[PDB]
């Protein structure tokens, strides 16, 4: 039923724009990719406080809707619509548990959903596009806030159209 | 709507618009004087739903209504199985008169034909990233069962039909959901789903397979 609505109280639209998750408590930092310990390359997401736009993302629904319900299962993922290299994944990495990764592949239904959480709105996680979902919030290590499952402690994000670019 | 081109103005009369504070998110298909029909995806509370219309723009357009609708009933099986059954039915606040700018369509009681050409119609993205000024249509053939499954498996549920993946790349884009797909005079289909972005090459839309549905929309219609 519930429609997202950017900072500015207009439907966030399915991957026509982008959006800047912005931090409520944590407005400083801003996305960006990082490894997580010694892999050869950094796949997993995170805020960094030293990055004050940070990387933003676009939402996209198959539904062929120009705007995001809250009931919508979604991919997310940074770059521009054309591009599927930026796309949000949840992979098991210890030490951290279930992180976001990205992968340059995507399925036609993505695994997550954004719901409304006090100021503004959470990303949850859905297994197996199932009922129950898994607040995404973060891991302090290596001087940055890893994005990865915590359910019940999500992340709490406005959401700022980027019209700058 | 990808690659088509301008319809002819009033061409589409059975075309329904979904606003929402002025600004299109939906259409939908006039199938009785009281019922919109649209993709139960684009569920709302309430509707202000433009009929007769060409440009979006109300004044401009004689024989045009902006009608609400404070009503709709999603058919009980939408998402289950996941984008299976999307469709529901708008009843208005008013009944209206059909005009020749205004009227109502059949639906199809066959299913579709493989290789049958099929006009789209609506307001969603254009090929460039933007949105018509005017109501566009473009011409999709009607894929099979098998290149469909093959396509969208493990999702395609017999509810559903494709379109379109021609060589010239016509398809539906984003604000073009709920809106109709005429094969031979009847409607058949609504704008549901698809592979993003829009326009891949080779690759047909999803559509609401009507056939399926006309005794839950005639017994809804009566009630």
């Amino acid at each position: 039923s519930s429609v997202v609505v950017d900072t500015n109280g207009q439907p966030v639209s399915n991957g026509a724009d982008a959006y800047y998750l912005v931090p409520v408590s944590h407005g400083h930092a801003g996305l960006a990719l990082a490894k997580i310990g010694n892999e050869a390359e950094p796949r997993a997401v995170v805020l960094d406080p030293h990055h004050r736009p940070g990387l933003p993302v676009r939402f996209e629904s198959p539904l062929r809707i120009n705007i995001i319900k809250e009931s919508y299962f979604l991919n997310i993922k940074f770059g521009p619509s054309s591009s599927d290299s930026g796309v949000w994944d949840v992979i098991q990495q210890d030490p951290i548990g279930l992180a976001v990764k990205v992968t340059d592949t995507k399925s036609l239904l993505g695994p997550f959903k954004v719901e409304k959480e006090g100021e503004g709105y959470k990303i949850v996680y859905y297994p197996e596009r199932g009922q129950t979902g898994l607040d995404i919030g973060l891991v302090h290590r290596n001087d940055k806030y890893y994005l990865a499952v915590k359910d019940g402690e999500p992340c709490v994000f406005k959401i700022r159209k980027a019209t700058d670019e | 709507i990808i690659n088509g081109e301008d319809c002819s103005p009033h061409s589409q009369p059975w075309q329904a618009a979904l606003v929402m504070e002025n600004e299109l998110f939906c259409s939908g298909v006039l199938v009785h004087p009281q019922w919109v029909l649209s993709a139960a995806h684009c569920f709302q509370n309430s509707y202000t739903i433009g009929l007769g219309l060409h440009s979006l723009e109300a004044d401009q357009e004689p024989g045009s209504q902006m009608v609400e609708a404070s009503l709709s009933v999603r058919h009980p099986e939408y998402n289950r199985p996941l984008l299976a059954n999307d469709l529901m039915l708008i009843k208005l606040d008013e009944s209206v008169s059909e005009s020749d700018t205004i009227r109502s369509i059949s639906i199809a009681s066959q299913c579709p034909t493989a290789g049958n050409s099929c006009l789209v119609s609506g307001w969603g993205l254009l090929a460039n990233g933007r949105m018509p000024t005017v109501l566009q249509c473009v011409n999709v053939s009607v894929v099979s069962e098998e290149v469909c499954s093959k396509l969208y498996d493990p999702l395609y549920h017999p509810s559903m039909f494709c379109a379109g993946g021609g060589q010239d790349q016509k398809d539906s884009c984003n604000g073009d959901s709920g809106g109709p797909l005429i094969c031979n005079g009847y409607l058949q289909g609504l704008v549901s789903f698809g592979k993003a972005p829009c326009g891949q090459v080779g690759v047909p839309g999803v559509y609401t397979n009507l056939c399926k549905f006309t005794e839950w929309i005639e017994k809804t219609v009566q009630a």
